[PDB]
């Protein structure tokens, strides 16, 4: 936030057929500040996509037993993810990679052609280890059916 | 009547049990005995996981 830094949420993307269980990348970048917080919605096509799985990624975001990912499908069509180090010290996001991994199934019955997963930029949050505002920016992903 | 920011338990304090129910609650899971009133721990609207970092930090602080 001293730096003025913009940290990216990216969404990777993925080809698959229908019926296929297909894995998907959520990344951060551009991290300079150390991240204490971090919450995000996904997007996607219900119609075509069943969320089976959404994991983290533990060389990165640490102390997973004590609920630092927190992961809400309650809503159809949308993915919460929700970062915090229960420590608000030791366990920042303080370097560059995957934050978490998507697991989608396609329905059998889908159509061939992309369908985007859209990180909403007016919900994306990001903050330091005292829950200060760190500069966001959202890239969306997809995910192609072939046909 | 809880005037207590961040007793989502309506207990009377504010610790880890506290931490549990925003925790749980923000996951979509069914949380009794829950006081969905005192989960705006900072009043902007929303029940997201900066009230559970502005929750944290209520406990850390104590
Ligand atoms: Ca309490
Ligand atoms: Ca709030």
């Amino acid at each position: 936030s001293v730096k003025n830094e913009t940290v990216k949420l990216s969404v990777g993307t993925v080809s698959g057929n229908p019926g296929d269980t297909v894995k998907v990348p959520v990344t951060i970048s551009q991290v300079s500040t150390p991240v204490g917080l971090i919450c995000m919605d996904i997007s996607y096509d219900a119609s075509k996509f069943t969320v089976k799985d959404v994991l983290p990624n533990t060389d990165l975001v640490k102390d997973t037993d004590n609920y630092s990912f927190i992961v809400n499908t309650s809503t159809p069509g949308k993915i919460s993810i929700t970062f915090t180090d229960p420590t608000l010290a030791n366990y920042p996001i303080s370097v560059d990679g995957i934050l978490a991994y998507l697991d989608f199934i396609i329905n059998s019955n889908a159509t061939a052609g992309d369908s985007a997963l859209t990180v909403d930029p007016a919900t994306l949050i990001v903050a330091d280890e005292n829950d200060k505002d760190i500069k966001d920016a959202a890239s969306n992903g997809k995910i192609t059916v072939t046909g | 009547s809880n005037t207590i920011l961040g007793d989502l338990n309506d207990d009377g304090v504010v610790n880890g049990d506290d931490i549990v129910m925003m925790r749980q609650y923000l996951a979509g899971k069914t949380v009794s005995g829950i006081d969905k009133n005192a989960l705006d721990i900072n009043g902007d609207g929303a029940v997201n996981g900066r009230d559970l970092m502005e929750l944290i930090k209520k406990v850390s602080n104590n």
